[PDB]
């Protein structure tokens, strides 16, 4: 079952972390 | 134990009346006095012999379109004149005094509309408020003070309906939609300082406001007596009375039948029923019942306008008895009865607007 | 099944007695109210009210509606005219709720125990709606099915009569009572039944308190069970309201040498200065039968895996017995004691790990493996590996995660987290934790901060207010949008803290229960926390609850990890002064933003 | 259709309205002539120069020509009273109310009586006589509103002085009539010794038509607007609670008017007022505080030209009332204030975590007890980094030492500190030292 | 009873006569400016020096305030305030923060009733109390953080009346000299030019004793440092010129109105014009060659009349303020023009505005200098307000 | 701003501001209008700004010379005083109409108790 | 059925446009109307 989706307030996120120093 | 319909009136708004409401507190001799609550409008009568009825008082609302719900007669200890309080679904409390024709205080706070009101048998002024946001509000409406608010992470879930007094006025019961019923104390210590504090308390003696009590746990709970709403419950003595939409009446007592009422623990968890009324056609909800003040009989309307007379002697509740008073005018429903403080006359509601008197002869 | 039958049986029986005794209770209650009633009666009897009298229509109005009521019988209709009534101001709609400053662990909940009603007209075409909510619970209410009731004493008889001539019994039981509903609860009864007998309030194995007169003596695992069993250590809290209790206990290892061992005469009684116990405590690395009680045997044996090597502490603490004379107890107690481990740990290497571009080179790899797809964040739990390393199949390691101090990974795992070192404001883009959104735990930033002033309340990191908690004054009042909303009292800057989103937490199945009667009202609380887990604010939580929504807001929200916990904080995208309104998006599908929220407050400008 | 809607729609602004203009007409708020669209009125001008050490002159010449004339005893005789017993006559002089009189004072004195025939006939005489000096004085000019004449057997009056202290009568003989408590008389002598039209709409529901009379008249307040640029402008500003559009019906002018939507009028006044009980709302009587609050609505107006064609404010401070937050209940200024009611320890969560420890079967009391009180303890301060905790047991006795001694609970404390030790929190160094600083 | 209910109606009917006239403010005015305080105050009074930035398109100003608090602490204040200083300037005008706030606050013991700077240091500044007696304060020598404890030095109180009092003027010409008028029926004059030994104590170097009943107003000359007038409930205004050696009989004493007088205030330009206001509802003037002729007579206003001030920079514009909740403002070169019809039915020729703002009763006003056409109000409901008259109704 | 668009602020559906004037009011309002209007008639004679005033002689005066003078009091019993008239004038003012900016500022507020009030109504303070 | 049933509370179940004079209609619609003309504007 499941199969219905309620409306949920969502804030989405995402992050790198870094470029090795040269 | 014998009642004849001698009148019956019928308004012109023809929209549904919810209360009634006699004067219980007439001193000897006076001449009785109720009222009942319509759509926007509340009415006054006095009950005259050979069946007539006059009509005293009337009020109307026309700020907003509400339907007045309950009523409650009480008393001014300052110069001891009658006083009414009145509710609807507007969630406002309004105060009216019918010596000067005039309302004296309004109360706001609640989020929905209120179902029942209630005071206190010993103090006039305290009042207690029943609404559909999960919440029973205590007031003082001399000082204006809000007391105690009941509910919370153990109250109930989902519209209470109904509350009751005991005969001291020293505990509740409350029940809803949720097919659990509570208890609630008001003896404990705590409590009783928080009226005597609610008492005494001046806005310019202090830039504080007053500290309301909130209480979150019941004494006592259970959800086992019906499957299905309870709209109305009835102290008697220590006893219990309840109904539902299941066509019949139950009366219990929490625990075991060795168990004291007072000695009950906080976690019981066993109920002890003793007795059940039997009645027909109560398949919709919000359907009150009513008693005599000295306690030996009940009174219940029905559906289809018939209706359902007990005694509360030692009749034993198997067969106690079977009384059913009819008229073949209306069939519409009765939704509430009362008695005046003695037996005399007692008075029912149609559904279409229309009122019904019967008048008792040994 | 003719369970009925019988219960009917000795019902006549049990109707029989308890008919007589009823009746002794109505005689005893009937009696009580004859007193009660009458007081208060007499009450009544001390009073004069003044009676009511007839309307009289005021000249103030000349022009005013009437009343007038028909009556039924032989009765003529009087007329009245109608009193109006002095007007009082409404507030917007609101519900029950308690105050909250933390989330709250919620179990699931399989059974529907209520039915909503609505207005009682919307239903009289959609119906169905209320056999899709049974279908979504699959038929579970509470009340339906009871065919009767059971007060567990019935039952008890029946099934000590209902001899072999168990399994079918109970089976028809459940089926017959929600309340059983299983059979595991016939089977405990037969249990009691057959033995009917009880140990004691400690468990199975007597555990009495040391405080107690019952002591005995027992080994030190049992001593520390229930606190080892209880205990949870990321709040530092007994049965965290938060957290589930499945976790390892303390048998962990430890420095087995952590003390200055510096021999010295301990006293008259002491256990060196003599040549007998002196190279005694040596060799195991006449004596006088002293009142060891048992709970002073249990605490020579609990503290002895504290020291193994103290008699003098131990015998400052165990005031019952002497230094010496502990001493010679262990000689002939803990002479047959069994070995300890006496295991430890070096970790040379700090060379090499100076560097730490490859903790980056690590980072890349666990990124570049989903990375397209890295929107699925998971909730964290504490990775165990007893033997092991922490490769592929570290349980942190698939879950994608970092692995906290509180996991069981090695001291100098590569899948753990260095902290932050910032200097000025650990705030900006430069910042380790602030990319890779977290808050720098106090035990680990120690430039910032973080770890300084813990109990004063000012310091120079802006990305540790959400574990101190300054949230900034907010007023209720109703809004100009739709209902109540929130307002600031002071100014604030942009980008900065305004306060956190408390609420219940709860699986996303159960949810999306709770959203189908949320929908019907086009209201709801429900704010999405992570891949597993949903917040609700309906019940329980603080003021920011209220905030509306706006298209152009003034604030947004926040998604963070603290501790290995989710959080939702919220901040302020320009300055703000006093009084004005708070808003965010919502974030909806378009279709869904349109269909609840269809107020912007504001026109077109151009 | 409920026509009575329509009616009772638009009856309820119409009376207000008509209530402001007959006192608008009677207590003005502004003069019209001094509005900017309304410039036809106020024909005069400002150019003038009118120093003052001359108008006393131009007055002092002016007093004299202002003194034409001035009066300089009285005596009146009774004719026989008819009908279809004495007299009594009063002079009652009237004075100017004060600060502290509610009512202009009256003194009423008399100047003397005599003996008139009881009901009298003409041609039957063959006669009282009444004299009066001068009662009034010229002081009085300053006290004395007006003096007059009162006459009684049965009552009437008569004024001598008008507001000018013009004397009111001649000499002659006078017949007049009297009331009691034609008819009843006496008589006496004295000797001194394009066309527009109007729609109403209802919501397209229903309408009504009518032409206006009398035009470029308000039809409610009955101001003359010349122009209808200016009637516009006045009815679209004065009378907002309507909404009009300007059609332009070829017969020269069609207006169709329709009730406006939300026209947000509220109590500008204190905001806490409207919640004041009855009785004490509106008091006016006393000094109230109140939350300060600054708003701008001019700073530039442009003065443009008029313009047919166009026909077819920030705040500063709390505006608002605000409520407490469990009880809904309004919050005065000074409750405000740094009570921020919120915390980190409510009390229901310290009853809830108790009766939910008390669930559990297998532990004794020895053990509810401590971790109980270690659990309140923890809650009251909220301590979140390891560091802490070594100070934390330390403070711990500190506040319970004297519980624990009562309770006799001690060997538990101890256990507890073990368990702790044993989760790496505390170090040897300091488990014995919680034991010294109980005793 | 009725009362009850008329006031009922009526506090609706000024709320929507209120409301209409907040509407059709915009083409009335050139500027309007509002502020709410939390206690209300009894005075106005704006200070003689402004200051104006460069770069910026408006200039600063003060103003001084009493405080009437009902139990609380009691504070005289002083305040700032950024009026616009451009013709093309019009955030609503200038910068967005705020444009009023308050600078100078000092304890007091009591309320305010009345108080006043001295001329010839700006600094300076009187004030009667509650008591019997005078207070003078100098802003300069305290912090404006308030005291916490409460009262704090008085800074040379005086002495020398025994009730309550409203009088209080400075001599322009001479420093030092000051008179007030109280309930004690007297009018007392200091003189703190010269003071060595302050003590916080100095009796009044002079007493008269003309009026019986209680004096309502007095105000030096605005040319010469030895003329004045008295006016009390008596009806009577008096003339007083000092160094004659009476204080029982003045220079001059007549009846002014049929009622008793309130405020008084000379021309500054012209030497002899006297202007006058009672409560009889009306406004008089005089001039000092000849008395016994009221000039003129404006009738109005619909209650008592408790102010009147010249207008500086103009010699020819009065002003005059009561509890009618009104304000109004006259111009003498036009009395007796002929007009229209419809300008008569409007009103007299010689009014020339009518303030419509305060809805209740006006508790002061006050022009200013450095400015020309703007006055600053205040009344009981702690509202105050400052606005300027369009400029098309002259010239 | 310094120079923005006109006033321009709208939506779906803002919450109704709560109107003031209540029902208990308006009745007064309308019982007042009706009585003061029976007793002016503005509405079918004043045209909505003139009050009506009905004369009735009082007393009968003779001059000396071949004068007789009558008084004349209006029935309102308004601000208005008794004027003496020619009897050649009678007839001709048995009834007058007069606008109502006219009539005597005193004793106009007789009319109606809203016409105007000082709201404390008693004074405590000077 | 009786277990998926709801629970229901109730049971089961003007040519003229003549003038402005209609303002002088619309208020006093009783207590004798003025003008004895108006009722033409019904």
């Amino acid at each position: 079952q499941l199969a219905t989706k309620a409306a949920r307030k969502s804030a989405p996120a995402t992050g790198g972390v870094k470029k090795p120093h040269r | 134990y014998s009642f004849k319909c001698v009148n019956s009136l019928k308004e012109d708004h023809n929209q549904p009346l919810f209360g009634v409401q006699f004067n219980w507190h007439s001193k000897e001799g006076d001449p009785l006095v109720f009222a009942t609550v319509g759509s926007n409008r509340v009415t006054l009568y006095e009950c005259h012999s050979q069946g007539e009825i006059r009509l005293l008082q009337s009020y109307v609302d026309a700020d907003a379109d509400e339907n007045f719900y309950t009523c409650a007669w009480t008393y001014d200890s300052n110069t001891s004149h009658p006083l009414l309080a009145v509710a609807g679904s507007r969630g406002i409390i309004r105060i009216i005094n019918p010596i000067t024709m005039q309302c004296i205080k309004h109360y706001v706070g609640h989020g929905n509309a209120i179902n029942e009101l209630k005071f206190h048998p010993r103090d006039p002024n305290l009042l207690l408020s029943v609404s559909k946001d999960h919440a029973l509000r205590l007031w003082n409406i001399q000082t204006d003070t809000l007391v105690a608010i009941f509910g919370g992470v153990e109250g109930h879930r989902d519209e209470v309906l109904s509350a009751d007094y005991d005969l001291l006025g020293e505990k509740i019961m409350s029940c809803g939609m949720d097919h659990s019923l509570k208890l609630w104390r008001i003896n404990s210590k705590r409590m009783m300082n928080a009226i005597k504090e609610s008492y005494d308390y001046n806005p310019n003696k202090t830039n504080r406001p007053f500290i309301s009590q909130k209480i979150h746990f019941p004494d006592f709970s259970t959800r086992d007596i019906h499957r299905n709403y309870v709209d109305c419950v009835r102290w008697l003595g220590d006893l219990i009375l309840s109904k539902s939409c299941e066509n019949a009446i139950v009366c219990w007592k929490p625990g075991k039948m060795e168990d004291d009422i007072d000695k009950i623990k906080p976690s019981e968890s066993n109920v002890t029923i003793l007795g059940r009324f039997d009645y027909s056609q109560c398949d919709i909800w919000y359907m009150r019942f009513s008693m005599d003040f000295w306690q030996k009989m009940l009174a219940l309307g029905n559906q289809v306008g018939k209706l359902y007379v007990w005694d509360l002697e030692v009749e034993d509740p198997h067969k106690a008895k079977c009384t059913t008073l009819t008229h073949h005018k209306c069939g519409a429903a009765i939704r509430q009865t009362s008695f005046s403080r003695d037996s005399s006359i007692l008075i029912a509601v149609c559904d279409d607007a229309s009122i019904w008197r019967w008048d008792r002869l040994r | 099944k003719r369970v009925k039958s019988e219960y009917m049986r000795l019902r006549q029986l049990k109707r029989f007695r308890r008919a007589d005794e009823v009746k002794s209770m109505f005689s005893s209650n009937r009696q009580k109210i004859l007193e009660r009633t009458e007081i208060l009666n007499q009450e009544w009897k001390q009073r004069r009210i003044q009676p009511v009298h007839i309307l009289t229509s005021v000249s103030s109005l000349r022009g005013t509606r009437e009343c007038s009521v028909t009556s039924d019988l032989d009765f003529p209709t009087q007329v009245i005219p109608l009193k109006t009534l002095n007007a009082v101001a409404s507030v917007p709609i609101m519900y029950s709720w308690s105050p909250l400053q933390q989330n709250f662990m919620v179990e699931d909940e399989t059974v529907l125990h209520n039915i909503p009603y609505m207005g009682d007209e919307v239903l009289d075409q959609d119906g169905t709606f209320i056999e899709e909510l049974i279908k979504n619970y699959d038929g579970k209410v509470h009340g339906d099915r009871e065919c009767g009731f059971i007060n567990d004493e019935i039952f008890v008889e029946l099934v000590n009569a209902l001899g072999q001539y168990s399994d079918k019994i109970f089976e028809a039981i459940s089926s017959m009572f929600p309340d059983k509903g299983t059979a595991e609860e016939l089977k405990e009864k037969y249990k009691e039944l057959t033995e009917q007998q009880l140990p004691g309030a400690l468990p199975p194995e007597c555990t009495p308190n040391i405080d107690g007169p019952n002591a005995k003596s027992v080994q030190r695992e049992q001593s520390l069970h229930s606190f080892h069993t209880l205990f949870c250590r990321r709040c530092f809290k007994y049965d965290c309201f938060l957290h589930p209790f499945h976790a390892t206990p303390n048998t962990y290892k430890r420095k087995n040498t952590e003390t200055a061992l510096d021999n010295k005469p301990c006293g008259p009684q002491c256990y060196q200065h003599l040549e007998g116990a002196k190279e005694f405590a040596a060799a195991l690395t006449p004596p006088e039968n002293v009142e060891w009680s048992g709970a002073e045997a249990s605490m020579f044996r609990v503290l002895i895996g504290t020291y193994y090597d103290n008699f003098c502490a131990i015998a400052r603490l165990i005031g019952t017995k002497t230094c010496r004379q502990v001493y010679e107890f262990r000689v002939k107690e803990s002479s047959i004691i069994a070995p300890a481990p006496a295991e430890d740990v070096d970790t040379p290497p700090r060379k090499k790990k100076r560097k730490h571009r490859l903790w980056a080179a690590h980072c890349r790899k666990i990124q570049l493996k989903k990375d397209g797809s890295s929107n699925h964040v998971y909730n964290y739990q504490p990775c165990d590996h007893p033997r092991q390393p922490c490769d592929s199949s570290c349980p942190c390691v698939i879950a994608q995660n970092f692995c906290e101090k509180f996991c069981q990974c090695s001291s100098e795992c590569q899948n753990r987290f260095p902290g932050c070192r910032c200097k000025a404001q650990c705030n900006t883009k430069q910042c380790p934790c602030y990319l890779a959104v977290r808050e720098c735990d106090p035990d680990l930033c120690l430039t910032c901060g973080a770890a300084d002033h813990w109990d004063s309340k000012n310091v120079s990191c802006k990305n540790c207010s959400i574990q101190r908690g300054s949230k900034k004054h907010l007023l209720l009042a109703p809004s100009d949008v739709a209902g109540w909303g929130i307002f600031i009292k002071d100014p604030v800057q942009k980008n900065e803290f305004i306060s956190e989103y408390c609420g219940e937490i709860i699986s996303q199945d159960e949810a999306d229960r709770r959203g189908k009667v949320y929908d019907k009202y086009m209201c709801s609380f429900l704010f999405n926390l992570n891949n597993d887990f949903v917040v609700d604010a309906t019940r329980k939580g603080n003021k920011i609850r209220f905030a509306n929504h706006s298209v152009n807001p003034n604030c947004y929200a926040k998604v963070m990890m603290v501790n290995g916990d989710h959080r939702i904080g919220i901040f302020a995208k320009r300055a703000i002064q006093t009084g004005e309104e708070l808003f965010f998006d919502y974030r909806y599908s378009q279709a869904d933003a349109l269909k609840y929220v269809g107020i912007e407050r504001e026109m077109e400008i151009p | 259709a409920d026509h009575e809607l329509f009616l009772q729609a638009f009856e309820k602004p119409t009376q207000i309205y008509r209530f402001l203009r007959t006192r608008n007409l009677i207590a003005p708020i502004f003069l019209h002539r001094t509005l900017t669209y309304m410039s036809h009125r106020n024909s005069r001008t400002n150019i003038k120069r009118k120093t003052f050490k001359v108008d006393d002159m131009l007055s002092k010449v002016e007093k004299m020509k202002g003194e034409q004339e001035s009066h300089s005893h009285l005596q009146l005789t009774f004719t026989g009273f008819f009908h279809k017993v004495t007299l009594e006559v009063l002079l009652v002089k009237v004075c100017h109310k004060k600060r502290k009189d509610v009512s202009c004072p009256i003194r009423q004195v008399p100047t003397g009586k005599k003996q008139v025939p009881l009901n009298p006939d003409l041609n039957q005489t063959k006669p009282s006589l009444a004299v009066s000096s001068n009662e009034f004085e010229p002081s009085n000019s300053h006290m004395v509103k007006s003096y007059s004449l009162l006459f009684r057997v049965f009552v009437a009056q008569m004024t001598v002085f008008d507001k000018n202290r013009r004397l009111q009568l001649l000499d002659g003989e006078y017949e007049v009539a009297m009331q009691e408590m034609q008819g009843p008389t006496l008589q006496f002598t004295l000797r001194w010794t394009l066309r527009i039209f109007y729609q109403f709409l209802y919501n397209n529901n229903t309408r009504q038509q009518t032409e206006a009379r009398d035009d470029l008249h308000c039809p409610w307040c009955t101001l003359n607007c010349r122009k209808l640029y200016s009637l516009l402008k006045h009815l679209k500003l004065c009378h907002s609670r309507f909404i009009f559009n300007y059609v332009y019906h070829p017969k020269g002018a069609r207006i169709d008017v329709s009730i406006n939507e939300c026209y947000d009028g509220s109590y500008a006044g204190n905001p806490q007022d409207i919640h004041r009980q009855p009785g004490f709302a509106f008091s006016r009587n006393g000094p109230v505080k109140r939350t300060p609050i600054t708003h701008i609505l001019v700073c530039r107006p442009k003065r443009t030209k008029a313009s047919m064609s166009e026909f077819l404010t920030y705040s500063s401070g709390h505006n608002r009332l605000y409520f407490h937050s469990d009880t809904c209940l309004p919050l005065r200024p000074q409750e405000m204030e740094v009570d921020s009611e919120d915390e980190k320890d409510p009390e229901w969560l310290r009853e809830k975590t108790i009766t939910q420890i008390e669930e559990f079967s297998d532990v004794n009391e020895g053990e509810k007890e401590v971790m109980k009180l270690w659990n309140l303890h923890v809650m009251k301060h909220g301590f979140i980094a390891d560091n802490q905790m070594n100070h934390a047991c330390m403070l711990f006795v500190e506040n319970y030492g004297q519980k624990i001694i009562k309770k006799n609970l001690c060997r538990n404390f101890m256990l507890h500190l073990v368990s702790m030790h044993d989760f790496n929190l505390i170090s040897i160094m300091s488990i014995d030292k919680a034991v010294t600083k109980l005793r | 009873k009725e009362a009850a209910f008329d006031d009922a109606v009526e506090e609706r009917v000024i709320n929507e006569e209120y409301k209409i006239w907040k509407k059709n403010t915009p083409f009335l005015y050139d500027l309007v400016m509002t502020h709410a305080l939390e206690w209300p105050s009894l005075t106005a009074q704006w200070l003689p020096d402004v200051t104006r930035p460069e770069g910026k398109d408006f200039s600063i100003h003060r103003l001084v305030l009493g405080t009437h608090t009902s139990d609380e602490q009691n504070h005289l204040v002083i305040a700032s305030v950024q009026l616009p200083n451009d013709d093309a300037q019009f955030g609503g005008f200038g910068s967005v923060s705020g444009k009023i706030e308050i600078e100078i606050k000092i304890n007091h013991e009591g309320e305010v009733n009345r108080a006043r700077y001295m001329p010839q240091n700006p600094c300076i500044i009187a004030t009667k109390t509650p008591s019997s007696d005078v207070l003078v304060f100098d802003y300069t020598k305290h912090p404006s953080k308030p005291d916490p404890s409460g009262e704090c030095n008085p800074d040379l109180r005086l002495r020398g009346h025994q009730k309550e009092g409203y009088g209080l003027s400075w001599n322009p010409n001479l420093s030092g000299h000051l008179l007030s008028a109280s309930d004690d029926h007297t009018i007392c004059l200091w003189d703190i030019s010269a003071v060595p030994k302050e003590g916080k104590v100095v009796d009044a170097k002079t007493i008269f004793t003309g009026h019986t009943a209680v004096v309502e107003d007095v105000s030096w000359h605005l040319l010469h440092e030895s003329l004045f007038g008295s006016v009390a409930d008596d009806q009577k205004l008096m003339i007083w010129d000092t160094r004659s050696n009476n204080t029982s009989k003045p220079s001059h004493s007549v009846d002014a109105h049929t009622a008793e007088v309130n405020c008084l205030s000379f021309n500054p330009y012209s030497e002899f014009i006297l202007a006058t206001g009672s409560a009889d509802k009306t406004v008089a003037l005089w001039d000092l060659r000849n008395l016994k002729l009221k000039l003129h007579s404006f009738e109005s206003h619909k209650d008592e009349i408790f102010q009147v001030q010249w207008s500086p920079h103009n010699e020819t514009i009065l002003a005059s303020s009561g509890t009618d909740r009104r304000l109004n403002v006259w111009d003498l070169s036009k009395i007796g023009e002929e007009q229209s019809p419809e300008d008569a039915e409007d009103g007299p020729p010689e009014l020339l505005f009518i303030h419509g703002g305060h809805t209740a009763k006006i508790s002061d006003f006050s022009w200013n200098p450095n400015e020309p056409w703007v006055i600053c109000s205040v009344s009981e409901d702690n509202i105050m307000q400052v606005w300027q008259m369009a400029e098309n109704i002259y010239n | 701003n310094k120079r923005r668009k006109l006033k321009n602020k709208r939506r779906r559906s803002l919450p109704r501001p709560h109107d003031f004037f209540d029902a208990q009011t308006l009745d007064a309002i309308r019982h007042r209008a009706i009585c003061f209007n029976l007793s002016a008639h503005i509405e079918s004679l004043g045209k909505g700004h003139s009050v009506v005033f009905h004369s009735t002689v009082i007393a009968k005066r003779k001059e000396d010379s071949g004068k007789i003078k009558l008084l004349l009091h209006w029935m309102p019993e308004d601000i208005l005083p008794d004027v003496w008239v020619n009897e050649s004038e009678r007839h001709q003012l048995k009834t007058k109409v007069v606008h109502l900016s006219k009539l005597p500022k005193d004793t106009a507020l007789l009319l109606d108790p809203n016409i105007y009030r000082t709201m404390p109504q008693k004074r405590l303070k000077r | 059925r009786p277990r998926l049933q709801a629970q229901r509370k109730f049971a089961q179940s003007p040519p003229p446009a003549t003038q402005i004079s209609d303002l002088s209609k619309r208020k006093p619609k009783t207590e004798d109307f003025l003008t004895f003309l108006c009722l033409r504007g019904s």
